[PDB]
């Protein structure tokens, strides 16, 4: 004596294909969908995945990597070419400094 | 590894082992025979013909079975579908 | 002949050996055929809305469902705060932590002190 | 647990025992002679009191004998390799893919085996021709208020096939 | 900076005056543009940050993050149709601009500078995620998901607020360089513990740490697969980066009261991955896996080390991947079958015979195989760890063969054995979805080739 | 020696052809078993010389 | 007289998608390492002199690759 709702029996289950053969992705519009997959690689792929690893395969020494082996190249070498001792420790100068007191 | 079964070969094979088994005859062994009326032999050696079947071919059949072959012609059947015997 | 096969928690009792099972009263009749009966209707049920040709979807079972929210969302209600839940929780919440605690706090005054001492083999350590 | 009845009987169960005290004298005893006479020994330890118009002391005598075939058994029986427990168990199960599936194929592959699809159509319509009133009117037609079996009557009544036949005849054929 | 910002709201009004069967292209093409657009910015060089105003910079910290953000759009808006595509015209416009929205709001987030601003665009990145996910959020229980996240997000980062005014008004300006050059060490009164604890606290609560960390699956299991992907990758690793940078001020006290949180965070980790190991729900089963990488990163926050820095962003940004990979072929699942359990779709090896490529690359990630960067980012951390305690390594090694197990569970239930033969309704594979798991994993072993870009400050 | 270096690391990088090969060819080629079993032999052969050379 | 029928899941949806990924990556997967081949095959890299004396340079030339 009583129903609680009015509504439509649920759900209403869309195979996608089954009026498609062809399809791919989204809905039953024919052409859009093939549109769909053509941006989605052509400027997914063809145009970000193959220039994105040119780009970051490389660039500049990226936090000065090489800048770096070369400038230490040329000072390990002139600190063997000049006699003193490679890596000079206590690396501020101990003139220029002021111990506090007892 | 599949030599082909055939429906007149399994029927071969399964009455070369019965009439090989002693304590029946050559003469009333029949394809349409039974187990229970007229070879009047017992459920004991009825389950050493059913062991005989599983060892010669290579497989179970389960107790839910071997309590209602009774008969040649459903032990041919039921290695049909067991095998699904067509080529 | 044989110490009659005492069980355990990891050790079904199999098939044979029960011996309850010789025991059959009326009420084992009784019992089995109405069990044969349940898988009976059941598998009526499950067979007539498993081979329809028009259904398309699965077959949706509630059994599944209901032992899924029994199992999830039927916990928290219903519940109220025991001496064994209490118990066990604060046991298997915060013994281990508590425990796990204390020892990491060992081992860092450890070598919190003994490197406070000098004598570690620290020559080399760089990847700290 | 069996679909038939509720129980197996009290001679099936003997049976069984028989049937897998027989095995595992096959998976103790190799050489098959020693077989051949252990098997005949075997025989005539169960012919000495088959005979019994007793029934109690039959089934206590049936006690007593599990107990020295649990206390005998093998630790590998010998379970053949396409049983479940053996070797096998659904070994080739890779491609055992149900027929709900190959109807979902493109219409290109569709054109590449056209013969198979035109008879496997008419078997659809084979189906669902005789779907409703036949099989649904034989099963809401026979049984009790509770069916309580697991079996299921023919289609004796006149033509067409026995009612829920779909997924039993059309399986894997289990070597492909 | 404003060269991001500003295309991000004009695709906004895009959205709103294109058409049915219009709006969908315009979205998708010209958000992958601006992927371009930030692939620009990696410039990062040497002797500090760089600066993108008198407002905006970036730290090396911020720029992998920020461009995971920009790459995750896209597959986002692509990955969140049929299963709305036959809802209404202007709901659906509503929701593309509501997550175009989200994305302003973490660019603004990302590259902040002044640590008040960073907490204003916080909870702007929180209020369209509370949005999507009630309005779609699928289940009965998208009320109660809702409404746990919004009251655990904002009372904890609450006194965050309060603390970050306090020490305004007791250091000058907020510049994260003024924030540096001018901190002076603070020492153990009680009221030091205390902002500490609401600064570490709140973050803490946006990981989670294992005390907190219920706020996440309601969260994760009723919401649509757009949300669920933003709210796993971009808002987890979210937190993780306010807290790295804001434990550059407090360091002389964080050995003294970080002691419960490291330990907190290990055993919660080993019961994490244990918890993992025997739920339904197979949507969940990536939530608590998200809490157990996270539980390691808050390990690798709280011990101090550079070892520990880098293995922590290396971690971020492998499981951002790994985690919005994983969502979406739970969801490709559950658009199969309407159940969401994990016993009850099996098989699939069979059928459907190259989404299980993908189901096994994900999981060999989330294993860490060997050249990803997972296992890049777990072995540095455990690295450190073991150079701060000769015994932390028990945990670690029980984390990585408890994940084994679970990872693999996940891989050989549901699409292992037998398929369960009553489905006879799921379709062979789109376009759609391969091109999802496409989008996802060339960028992982492409930076698995070579990963010295996603490397943190400490590099 | 360029010799010894450069015939190991051949004896390596032989073994990367086929992988790549039928993740490109999706032409389904019919002498694949007999393609990996030629490009082992190869790595065998090439594998023999710097051994040889080793223990010289 | 002899053969069979396998009962495949599809072939057809799975080849193209991979066959589109494969045209769709080497359609300027080519053009590119053809492009950077002619680079370090014609345009030269650099050379590894000094500063000249009082000749700042530009924020590039500073670098061996040329396409850096
Ligand atoms: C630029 C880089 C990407 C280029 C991709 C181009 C397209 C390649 C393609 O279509 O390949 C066909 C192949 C599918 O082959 P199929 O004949 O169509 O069907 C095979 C079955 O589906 C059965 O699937 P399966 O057996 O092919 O799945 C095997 C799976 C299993 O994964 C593994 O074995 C990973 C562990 C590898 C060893 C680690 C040491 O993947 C691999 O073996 C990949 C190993 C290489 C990873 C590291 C490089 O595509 C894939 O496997 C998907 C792409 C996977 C990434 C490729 C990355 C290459 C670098
Ligand atoms: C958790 C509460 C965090 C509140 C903000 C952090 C803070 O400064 O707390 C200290 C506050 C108050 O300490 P306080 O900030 O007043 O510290 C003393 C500051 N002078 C010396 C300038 C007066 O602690 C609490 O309110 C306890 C809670
Ligand atoms: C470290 C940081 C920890 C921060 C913790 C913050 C509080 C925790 C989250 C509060 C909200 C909890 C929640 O959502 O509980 C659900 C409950 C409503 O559930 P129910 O009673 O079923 O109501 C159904 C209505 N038809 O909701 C309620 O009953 C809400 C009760 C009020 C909570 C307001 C928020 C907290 C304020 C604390 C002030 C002291």
């Amino acid at each position: 004596p009583t129903l609680r709702w009015q509504e439509d029996p649920e759900p209403e289950d869309e195979n996608l294909y089954e009026k498609n053969p062809d399809s791919h992705g989204y809905d039953k519009d024919p052409a859009v969908d093939v549109w769909n997959m053509r941006v989605v690689f052509f400027f997914g792929f063809s145009i970000v995945l193959v220039l994105g690893s040119t780009f970051v395969a490389y660039l500049p020494d990226y936090r000065m990597q090489e800048w770096a082996r070369r400038e230490a190249e040329r000072l390990v070498k002139y600190r063997e070419a000049h006699g003193l001792p490679l890596m000079e420790s206590n690396c501020f100068d101990p003139s220029k400094i002021q111990l506090p007191e007892d | 590894d599949a030599p082909p079964l055939t429906l007149e070969g399994i029927k071969d094979r399964v009455l070369y082992v019965l009439k090989l088994y002693d304590k029946i005859d050559p003469e009333k062994l029949s394809v349409n025979s039974h187990f229970m009326k007229d070879l009047g032999l017992d459920s004991l050696d009825q389950v050493e013909i059913i062991m005989a079947m599983e060892d010669e071919f290579g497989f179970e059949i389960p107790d839910i079975d071997a309590e209602k072959l009774m008969c040649p012609q459903e032990i041919v059947d039921y290695i049909a579908d067991k095998k699904d015997v067509y080529e | 002949s044989f110490p009659k096969y005492e069980p355990s928690r990891l050790a079904s009792l199999p098939t044979t050996l029960d011996p309850a099972e010789y025991d059959i009263s009326s009420e084992t009749r009784k019992a089995q055929a109405e069990r044969l009966a349940i898988r009976s209707r059941l598998k009526r049920e499950y067979q007539l809305q498993y081979n329809d040709p028009s259904r398309r979807g699965v077959v949706e079972d509630p059994a599944l469902i209901r032992w899924t929210c029994a199992r999830s969302a039927n916990v928290y209600p219903n519940f109220r705060p025991n001496t064994k839940t209490s118990l066990l929780g604060a046991l298997f919440g915060i013994g281990p932590l508590i425990f796990w605690y204390y020892v990491f706090k060992t081992d860092r005054d450890r070598k919190e002190k003994l490197i406070q001492e000098g004598k570690l083999d620290r020559t080399f350590n760089i990847s700290y | 647990f069996l679909p038939s009845a509720a129980y197996l009987t009290h001679q099936q169960k003997v049976l069984q025992l028989y049937k897998r005290a027989l095995r595992h004298l096959e998976s103790r005893c190799v050489h098959r002679d020693k077989y051949r006479y252990f098997a005949c020994l075997l025989r005539a330890r169960f012919d000495e009191h088959k005979n019994e118009k007793d029934m109690v002391k039959a089934t206590q005598l049936l006690r007593e004998a599990e107990k020295e075939f649990w206390h005998g058994q093998h630790p590998q029986p010998y379970i053949f390799p396409e049983s479940p427990g053996g070797t096998s168990y659904e070994r080739y199960e890779c491609y055992k893919v149900p027929e709900w599936c190959l109807d979902d194929w493109h219409p290109s592959e569709k054109a590449m085996y056209p013969d198979y699809f035109a008879k496997r159509e008419q078997w659809k319509k084979l189906r669902r021709e005789s779907w409703e009133r036949e099989v649904k009117q034989l099963q809401e037609e026979t049984p009790v208020g509770g069916p309580r079996t697991e079996a299921l009557p023919p289609a004796r009544k006149q033509g067409d096939l026995p009612p829920l036949w779909w997924h039993i005849v059309t399986r894997p054929r289990e070597r492909p | 900076m404003l060269k991001y910002i500003i295309p991000t709201m004009m695709l906004m009004p895009l959205t709103w005056l294109s058409k049915n069967s219009m709006i969908w292209i315009n979205t998708t093409l010209h958000s992958l543009l601006i992927s371009l657009t930030s692939l620009l910015l990696l410039n990062q060089f040497g002797d500090n940050s760089l600066n993108f105003s008198l407002t905006f910079f970036s730290d090396s910290l911020s720029t992998p993050l920020l461009i995971l953000t920009m790459w995750l759009l896209p597959l986002m808006l692509m990955a969140s149709q049929h299963h709305l595509s036959k809802e209404n015209l202007a709901r659906k416009k509503l929701f593309i601009s509501m997550l175009i929205l989200l994305q302003l709001f973490l660019i603004m987030t990302f590259t902040a500078t002044e640590l008040i601003f960073f907490y204003i665009m916080f909870e702007a990145t929180l209020v369209p995620t509370l949005i999507i996910i009630t309005r779609w959020g699928n289940q009965t229980e998208r009320l109660n998901a809702g409404l746990y996240f919004l009251f655990y997000t904002l009372a904890g980062s609450l006194p965050l607020l309060v603390a970050l005014i306090y020490i305004q008004n007791t250091m000058g300006s907020l510049n994260f360089l003024i924030l540096q050059y001018w901190v002076q060490p603070m020492p153990n009164s009680w009221s030091n513990t205390f902002m500490w604890l609401a600064c570490m606290m709140a973050f803490m609560v946006k990981m989670p740490l294992y005390g907190l960390h219920l706020w996440l699956p309601k969260a994760h299991v009723e919401a649509p697969i757009a949300g669920s992907m933003v709210l796993a990758a971009i808002l987890l690793k979210l937190g993780g980066y306010g807290m790295m940078r804001i434990t550059l001020l407090l360091n002389p006290i964080t050995d003294f009261m970080a002691y419960p949180f490291i330990m907190l965070s290990l055993w919660g980790m080993i019961m994490t991955s244990s918890i993992c190991l025997r739920q339904t729900d197979l949507k969940s089963l990536i939530a608590y896996s998200s809490v157990s990488h996270m539980a390691l990163v808050i390990v690798a926050i709280l011990i101090q080390t550079p070892w520990s820095y880098m293995g922590a962003t290396a971690l971020m940004i492998a499981h951002g991947l790994t985690s919005s990979m994983l969502f979406c072929l739970a969801n490709s699942n559950y658009e199969r079958v309407h159940s969401r359990t994990m016993i009850l779709a099996r098989g699939l090896q069979t059928l459907l015979p190259l989404m299980a490529a993908w189901w096994l690359l994900a999981s060999l990630t989330n294993l860490a195989l060997p050249p990803s960067i997972n296992l890049i980012g777990e072995l540095f951390v455990v690295m450190s760890t073991f150079s701060w305690s000769n015994i932390t390594i028990i945990l670690m090694g029980l984390n990585m063969v408890i994940t084994a197990l679970y990872s693999l569970y996940m891989l050989i239930t549901t699409q292992r054995g037998k398929h369960t033969h009553h489905i006879n309704n799921i379709l062979p594979s789109f376009t759609r979805e391969n091109a999802l798991m496409s989008l996802h994993m060339l960028p992982l072993l492409l930076l698995s080739l070579n990963p010295k870009i996603i490397l943190g400050p400490l590099y | 020696m360029n010799l010894f270096s450069s015939l190991t690391l051949v004896t390596l990088i032989l073994l990367t052809m086929p992988i790549a090969a039928i993740n490109f060819n999706t032409h389904k080629f019919t002498n694949y078993p007999l393609y990996v079993k030629t490009t082992i032999s190869c790595a065998f052969i090439t594998s023999m010389i710097p051994t040889m050379m080793f223990i010289h | 007289g002899k053969r069979l029928f396998i009962i495949k899941p599809s072939g057809f949806y799975d080849k193209r998608f991979l066959k589109l990924l494969r045209f769709y990556i080497l359609l300027t997967g080519i053009p590119v390492v053809i492009g950077i081949t002619l680079i370090n095959v014609f345009i030269g890299e650099a050379e590894l002199a000094e500063i000249p004396e009082g000749y700042v340079p530009e924020h590039w030339e500073y670098f061996k690759h040329p396409i850096s």
